[PDB]
């Protein structure tokens, strides 16, 4: 059902993060080159961002589809107004693009998430302090926050992973973590329904919990490597499980077997494919791997 | 039959979109309280 | 005396690029390159240097070639041009040229030159356009030398000749850029382009990226074998090389149409009823008719054109029952994919330039800057026009042959828009002067002027490719009263020119009336000897048309082919898929309340 | 590897190993010019090294764009289809994007294990482009250039590199080593 | 084509079933 159509080969070192535009046929790819590139659909990039220093780790798109937030090694966050599609890649540089700059925790930003309330966003770092931001009001949490994300059904509840092996849920207006649920935990995601929340363990066991009692409802072994990234369908049917086995799998939220398996990526080091991203309007799937090779299947 | 099922698909799309609007409104209502 | 090859000898070619007006340029070139040489390294010469010194200097040249000032860029390009010439002994300068050129290739001069050429594209007298001229010179030289050895560096010429024809420039081959230059000139909205050099470069690049007549014959033989058709009866090139002025060298051929016509005549005469387009039912006819049928069908000649048209109508019959085919991207095919959008304008422009360059849109702008100077300028302008005609004729002929070999309908699509622009009367008018003088025109300062004679042979070959097996166009050949022109051109003692004149006279001798046959016999004797004989042909005793209708039918055939093979987007709108994937899923209070309250 | 949650230094606390070899040599110290420039092949090594060079140069690009004001801020760019004089900052950006295009162009570099010698000529072009950036840096913005060179001796590295492989004239070099 | 439409419809009805179960709570 999903065949390879594009290989966005213009990044040198590993592409850590990637995310699809909501409506446009445009894909944003952040790498360790300290630079990220926007592409519009053997294809060439449409824009490159010359504002971030140090390798980029995490990226999020403004749900309206006009701004992008990034945070990586530089321990800072950048906020650009992405130029619309059909712009010239070889055009006059516009300094206004980097409209926003966020200075927060002194450590590298490992996790970035946008909020559907269009005024806040979650930034977790290696500092151990998750920060909620408003594009200048920041609410911090001093609980190894590997992954921290924004539950969609209620923007009040948010999740937080940990290198321990558990993940804690908390609120927005309370800052009081509700319950933990159960070793490195690479990537956590939240279903577009309130209860279901998916986590990926270092022990290669994709696990599932609920935002009300954190029950270990399901723990299926996924691949032969620590599952690095997870991506959720914009309508909650399938699930991309990117693993260090250079083997991405489309699981089904009902049938938790190998509903589909694609394997195209190189083991450049002990680390393999970083991130996986669905679309939301055009049904494309993109995978950003360790060798800086964004594959796109339609 | 192909054309008929295509129109059925359009119908289901309308239904899903109006479902989206309804659920967004209910979420906003519950969030207000 | 005259040896028809795909191109004159290399020395004549190189001499036939510079006008007798742009002589002093040579001085400048040295006086440019040397000076920069002097500053780069000292007390040495380019010839006494060694390899890595040469490569370093070449990289320095390519570096300097990107200054933003037109004047310094012109200086650097003149230096590169002198390098490409390299200059004592003619063999010495030839070897040094080959060496320097392969060096400039190795460092990668060509792509820099193409970029600078685009730059000059996106913007009377000779000096009106020097830079472009200079630039063009280099490119031509390069291709020339690279192809002059196209018959070590084997990998070099192979990869070059492969990339030159690959769509690497605006996703179009180099020839497309040159065609664009030609069009932009004929449109009068680029009145400074040097046209002799653009045309020469287009000719040489079409040549090297598509292959001359020998590679043409070889590709024809291979495509014959692949399609299962029996091999060709003769070696046409050799047969014509072994003719004389004015034997029966041609093995007779008979196209299927003749077999069917004869068989239906015999059926009407012996069986009392014609059958219709069937050539296997021979049972009731007498034995002396079976003998004739066997003799015919054993001399049959089915060319690639027939089988290709058959496959085309087949595809059009059963589109999606596996009929969808893949087409090889041989350089001719990519060139046609490039030309197809705006072909007719290209053809019209080429013919306009031709007609402006016939012996009797200011084309002479390239060459124009004492009675001796007036005479030299006159012979120079004549030479300019001669070279333009040679280049245009060769381009057209190569394109025609290569398209017909690639797929017949491409040849037809080119020929249709070539004749719509009145190419037949154009060529005939070109032949309505004292041809002998044109051929013996010694319009060059350091017999048969190989340039003019080559061009005339090419024009005849084209005119033949245009009007053959197309009755309306043959009647056109008759209407313009071509015969007294052709059999007057028949005076040239060359053999191939005679052959290609007779190829026309024979095709139109049926419609010329018995009296004409009775009057001209020496020409009929020549037609007997030289031209191939078709069985059951009636040229020697012929007895005896909807032009626009036959055209508008062939046009429909052509456009169907083109739309099928190069409009796969719109092709077959009846049967289209629907994206069953979930891209569609995302592709007033009561409407909530009641719908929820449904249960 | 380097799992997440690893702040800065754990990154060094840990096919195509030529890039991993280059990376190990770089992390060893950003000072040892020759030691990194000591080959382990020669062609594919030039390829990977030019890749790494433009990668590191992105840093100079952002450092300059930070203060590449038109107050004091040459040649013409070529990433544009028709070469236009996109000025210093635009030139730098377009050249970096075009170098990415080339070095990642499929028709010229399908693989990273065997580059045809019909492609190593492009490396001369791209390093010629690099030295324009370097000249603008050394001339208009000497101080930040020196800061970045203290961070990593890029210009020295590349001068020794080119003199090792002879892509550009020594007369083209104007920066002291 | 009809089979693909069938599978898409099955997908959409699974979607609606899950959405309505979620609405139940
Ligand atoms: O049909 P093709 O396989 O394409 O061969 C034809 C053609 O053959 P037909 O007679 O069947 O039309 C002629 O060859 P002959 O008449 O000599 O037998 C023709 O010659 P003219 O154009 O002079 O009439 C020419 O052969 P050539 O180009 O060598 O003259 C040409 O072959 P191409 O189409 O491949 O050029
Ligand atoms: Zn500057
Ligand atoms: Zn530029």
């Amino acid at each position: 059902t999903w065949n390879p159509k594009y290989t966005l080969r213009s990044h040198f070192d590993g592409v850590r993060a990637l995310a699809f535009h909501p409506v446009e046929p445009v894909l944003v790819t952040a790498s360790e080159d300290h630079t990220l590139k926007l592409w519009n659909l053997d294809v060439e990039p449409i824009y490159t961002f010359r504002a971030h220093i140090g390798p980029v780790l995490s990226l999020a798109i403004s749900s309206n589809g006009e701004q992008c937030f990034s945070g990586g090694i530089d321990a800072t966050i950048q906020w650009w107004n992405m130029p619309s599609p059909s712009v010239d890649p070889y055009d006059t540089y516009e300094p206004n693009v980097l409209a926003g700059t966020l200075v927060g925790h002194t450590d590298a930003v490992w996790g970035l998430a946008y909020s559907g309330i269009k005024n806040q966003l979650l930034s977790c770092s290696a500092d151990g302090t998750v920060r909620l931001w408003n594009p200048p009001c920041i609410c911090t949490y001093n609980g190894i926050p590997t992954s921290v994300d924004f539950i969609g059904c209620d923007p009040a509840h948010m999740v937080t992973s940990f290198n321990t092996g558990s993940a804690v849920i908390y609120d927005l207006e309370t800052s009081q973590s509700l319950v933990i649920l159960s070793n490195h935990i690479n990537r956590v995601v939240s279903h577009p329904t309130l209860p279901v929340t998916i986590t990926a363990h270092e022990d290669r066991h994709i696990k599932f919990f609920d935002n009300k009692t954190g029950k270990m409802i399901h723990s299926m072994v996924a691949h032969l490597d620590a599952v690095t990234s997870l991506a959720v369908d914009p309508n909650g049917i399938y699930l991309m499980s990117g693993s260090h086995d250079c083997s991405i799998r489309l699981w089904n939220l009902d049938s938790k077997t190998c509903v589909q398996e694609i394997t195209a990526h190189r083991k450049k080091l002990d680390e393999s494919i970083y991130d996986v991203a669905f679309h939301s309007s055009k049904a494309y799937i993109a995978s950003a791997g360790a060798d800086a090779l964004a594959k796109v299947f339609v | 039959e192909r054309k008929g099922q295509e129109n059925l698909k359009k119908d289901l799309v309308r239904r899903i979109k109006m479902l989206e609007y309804a659920l967004k409104q209910e979420r906003a209502k519950y969030h207000k309280l | 005396e005259f040896e028809y090859a795909d191109t004159d000898k290399w020395a004549a070619e190189l001499s036939e690029l510079y006008s007798y007006t742009e002589g002093p340029e040579f001085l400048m070139n040295r006086k440019c390159f040397e000076e920069d040489f002097r500053i780069h390294v000292t007390d040495k010469k380019w010839t006494e240097l060694d390899t890595n010194q040469h490569r370093t200097h070449a990289m320095r040249l390519l570096d300097g070639l990107e200054v933003t000032a037109r004047e310094k860029r012109l200086k650097v390009a003149r230096a590169i041009l002198y390098v490409a010439q390299g200059t004592s002994s003619e063999a010495e300068v030839q070897s040094w040229m080959r060496y320097n050129i392969f060096l400039l290739l190795e460092v990668g001069t060509f792509n820099a030159l193409v970029e600078l050429l685009n730059m000059e594209i996106d913007n009377i007298s000779l000096a009106d356009s020097t830079d472009l001229r200079v630039l063009l010179n280099i490119m031509y030289l390069i291709v020339e030398t690279v192809h002059q050895e196209c018959e070590e560096w084997r990998t070099m010429r192979q990869t070059f000749r492969a990339e030159l024809g690959s769509p690497l420039y605006n996703n179009e081959p180099f020839a497309i850029m040159l065609f664009g230059m030609v069009t932009k000139f004929c449109s009068g909205h680029a009145p400074h382009f040097p046209m002799k050099k653009v045309l020469l470069l287009l000719w040489k690049t079409v040549l090297c990226t598509l292959g001359g007549f020998e590679e043409l014959q070889s590709m024809k033989a291979e495509k014959r074998s692949i399609l299962g058709l029996p091999p060709l009866p003769e070696d046409s090139i050799k047969v014509i090389r072994n003719m004389r002025a004015a034997g029966l060298p041609w093995a007779p051929k008979v196209r299927e149409k003749d077999i069917e016509m004869f068989l239906e005549s015999s059926r009407s005469k012996f069986i009392g009823y014609t059958l219709g387009s069937d050539t296997n039912t021979v049972v009731g006819l007498p034995r002396p008719i079976h003998e004739s049928i066997k003799t015919l069908k054993q001399h049959k000649y089915t060319s690639i054109a027939e089988v290709q048209a058959q496959m085309e109508e087949e595809y059009l019959r059963s589109p999606l029952s596996g009929g969808e085919e893949e087409v090889e991207q041989v350089p001719a095919e990519t060139l046609y994919q490039g030309l197809l959008p705006s072909l007719p304008q290209y053809m019209i422009a080429l013919l306009k330039i031709l007609l402006a360059a016939a012996p009797t849109i200011n084309i002479l702008a390239d060459v124009l800057p004492t009675v001796l100077q007036s005479m030299k300028l006159g012979v120079d302008v004549n030479r300019h026009k001669e070279v333009i005609v040679k280049a245009i004729s060769a381009v057209l002929l190569l394109l025609l042959k290569h398209f017909k070999l690639n797929h017949v309908y491409q040849f037809e699509y080119m020929a249709q828009h070539l004749v719509f622009a009145n190419c037949i009367p154009l060529i005939l008018k070109f032949f309505n002067q004292n041809i002998m003088s044109y051929i013996t025109a010694k319009n060059s300062i350091s017999q048969f002027c190989w340039r003019n004679l080559f061009s005339c042979i090419n024009l005849l070959r084209i005119l033949n490719k245009l009007t053959k097996w197309k009755h309306s166009r043959t009647m056109m050949l008759v209407v313009f009263k071509s015969a007294p022109i052709l059999k007057r051109a028949l005076k040239v003692k060359q053999a191939m020119m005679q052959l290609y004149v007779l190829k026309l006279l024979k095709v139109q001798t049926k419609y010329l009336g018995r009296q004409w046959r009775k009057s001209n016999m020496k020409t009929m004797s020549a037609i007997y000897q030289k031209v191939r004989h078709r069985l059951n042909d009636d040229w020697a005793y012929g007895n005896d048309w909807d032009f626009q209708a036959e055209e508008c039918a062939l046009r429909a055939n052509i456009e169907r082919f083109n739309a099928r093979r190069y409009d796969r987007a719109h092709s077959n709108p009846d049967f289209l898929p629907v994206d069953n994937c979930l891209q569609s899923v995302l592709g007033f209070q009561m409407n909530y309340d009641l719908w929820l309250e449904r249960e | 590897r380097n799992r997440p949650g690893t702040k800065a230094q754990d990154f060094y606390n840990w096919t195509l190993a030529v890039q991993q070899y280059i990376q190990q040599n770089i992390r060893a110290d950003c000072s040892n010019i020759d030691k990194i420039l000591e080959p382990p092949d020669e062609g594919v090594w030039k390829y990977e090294h030019l890749r790494q060079f433009c990668l590191e140069l992105n840093g100079l690009a952002v450092k300059l764009q930070s203060e590449c004001h038109p107050d004091t801020c040459i040649f013409l760019c070529a990433a544009h289809k028709t070469p236009k004089e996109c000025p210093a900052i635009d030139y730098t950006r377009h050249t970096l994007d075009g170098a990415a295009c080339l070095l990642n162009s499929n028709k010229y570099f399908p693989s990273r294990v065997s580059i045809k010698e019909s492609s190593v000529a492009k490396l001369g072009s791209v390093c010629r482009r690099i030295y324009r950036i370097f000249s603008h840096a050394y001339f208009h913005h000497r101080q930040i250039f020196d800061e970045y060179e203290n961070e990593t001796f890029l210009c020295h590295r590349f001068t020794k590199f080119v003199m090792k492989y002879n892509l550009m004239s020594k007369d083209n070099l104007i920066v002291p080593i």
